[PDB]
């Protein structure tokens, strides 16, 4: 997206250019979210790495039954997030269970919001730097795309 | 294979059972409510008029299915006497299903009821066309399926004060509906479109007590609706009020036998039944919101 | 009542003015009541569809 926007800037246009850049950024976010739906059932793709110096979900009591699988955790802990009910959004240590896993639907909304925060940081920075715009870049997720996972 | 339908059975004399089913015997369920294709063809040849043809077919079917075998039975044997489908909030709605509950002060005939149903079909289709603008809805050919709860202590009607009806109509392609609020909004719009129909009001307005027909509270996660071909469980006595088809043929129907046979398809009266397309959907538009809490204009202005 | 008040008894030189009673009421309130009746208008005024392709 940044390549496309900065290549568009070469042709040169007034603030209309900033509006076009905003449209392109929104389109890119839409396409990313749409493509993230086909990977809604994969738990290792949505699992995030946690260091021993951060706050993590409490270890489920069933994770201590892994056996030889607990001998490979020394620094990183990969945790995915699943929704087993209304709004539970519990956390699952992916690497402490034998495969294949049988889990409820993944919480792709929470993971996608976490990723979109970082995406919007970069896009807002680009908009503020290349065109002098005080208007932050925000993407409507709960209004236009939150239905695909609920 | 999942998703699956989960039903809620009303056991006798008290208690509720649940049944999650991957497949079932629907041929046995809808058996004694079917008209042989030869009979349908003969009647169509006899009576060309579609109102008369529909009334004839309704009369013929009414006098065919005697009773679903009642008695005691455990949950496995009672799931064929009573059965309710539970609305699941994680799935999409492919049928518009309306639970009409009319209230009367004088008993209504059945020809008057058939005329009222023919008028209802006209306004609901206009509302649907307004709601789904990207689809080609033909008001004289779109299929709508009507079921009427049987009569218990041209077919006659012995109802007391209430005439329970179910209306099923597929969501126009390429549209899908998602959400419990969206379906409530769709029901609101359908009811408003119907109530504005001059012909329907003139034909049915005399006997009715109130003009609140479509119950829009049946669309909530976990709520259940009674399925066609199943009778209500009365702790007082036996089952009653089976929902059986009331054929209201479209004026421009080109395959009457297909329309008649489509009333026994379980895919036509389930909330989240897979849609019936032809080759494949190149694109589908999901209607995931229709506003929100409604209140009213008279309410907002007054507040 | 301020519109129908007169300060001169002479009918020709009277200070009466047209009353904006019916006009304001119709423009502000009774227009929307009739606008409701049309089904298309009803949908246009009491629904905000949201659809994703
Ligand atoms: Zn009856």
């Amino acid at each position: 997206t940044l390549r496309r926007v900065l290549g568009l800037t070469t042709a040169c246009v007034p603030e209309e250019d900033a509006l076009t850049a905003r449209g392109l950024m929104e389109d890119a976010c839409d396409r990313l979210i749409l493509d993230a739906f086909n990977k809604r059932l994969d738990a290792e793709y949505w699992s995030v790495r946690v260091s021993p110096f951060e706050a993590s979900d409490p270890l489920p009591p069933t994770a201590f039954r892994g056996g030889a699988l607990l001998d490979a955790e020394h620094y990183w802990r990969r945790v995915v997030r699943v929704c087993p009910g209304g709004g539970e959004s519990v956390g699952v240590p992916v690497d402490l269970y034998p495969r294949p896993l049988v889990l409820p639907p993944v919480d792709c909304a929470h993971h996608l919001r976490e990723i979109l925060r970082e995406i919007e940081l970069v896009f807002t920075g680009v908009l503020a730097g290349v065109w002098g715009e005080g208007g932050k870049f925000v993407y409507p997720f709960d209004d236009k795309m939150s239905f695909l996972f609920a | 294979q999942t998703p699956l339908p989960v039903y809620r059975i009303s056991m006798v004399p008290t208690g509720q059972a649940f049944a999650a089913l991957a497949w079932d015997d629907w041929a046995r369920i809808t058996r004694d409510a079917r008209l042989a294709e030869a009979v349908v063809s003969a009647e169509a040849a006899a009576h060309p008029d579609h109102g008369a043809l529909g009334r004839r077919l309704t009369d013929r079917i009414r006098a065919q299915g005697p009773v679903m075998p009642p008695g005691g039975l455990d949950a496995g044997g009672q799931m064929y006497v009573n059965r309710n489908e539970i609305f699941n909030g994680a799935l999409a709605i492919t049928n518009i299903i309306l639970d009409l509950d009319i209230a009367l002060k004088e008993p209504v005939p059945f020809r008057r009821l058939h005329e009222a149903l023919g008028h209802f079909r006209r306004g609901a289709l206009a509302a649907v066309q307004l709601l789904f603008p990207a689809a080609r809805v033909d008001p004289d050919a779109y299929p709508c399926y009507f079921f009427k709860s049987a009569c218990r202590p041209s077919p006659v009607c012995s109802c007391t004060d209430k005439i329970g009806l179910r209306v099923c109509m597929p969501v126009p392609a390429p549209y899908v509906v998602h959400g419990s609020l969206t379906m409530r909004g769709v029901a609101r719009v359908i009811q408003q479109a119907v109530l504005l129909d001059r012909d329907f009001v003139e034909a049915i307005g005399s006997y009715v007590k109130n003009f609140l027909l479509i119950d829009t509270g049946v669309y909530a996660h976990g709520h259940s609706l009674r399925l066609p071909y199943f009778a209500k469980i009365a702790p007082d006595g036996p089952a009653c009020g089976r929902l059986l088809p009331v054929f209201v043929i479209p004026p421009a129907c080109k395959d009457v036998p297909a329309f008649v046979a489509a009333h026994a398809d379980p895919r036509r009266f389930h909330f989240h039944a897979p849609p019936t397309y032809l080759a494949s959907p190149r694109e589908i538009r999901v209607l995931h919101s229709l506003g929100g809490d409604y209140v009213s204009f008279f309410e907002r202005k007054a507040s | 009542l301020r519109a129908v008040t007169t300060h001169d008894p002479n009918p020709a030189a009277s200070t009466e003015q047209p009353s904006p009673l019916g006009r304001e009421a119709v423009e502000q309130f009774f227009c929307h009541v009739r606008a409701q009746l049309n089904i298309g208008e009803y949908v246009k005024h009491n629904v905000t569809p949201r659809e994703t392709v």
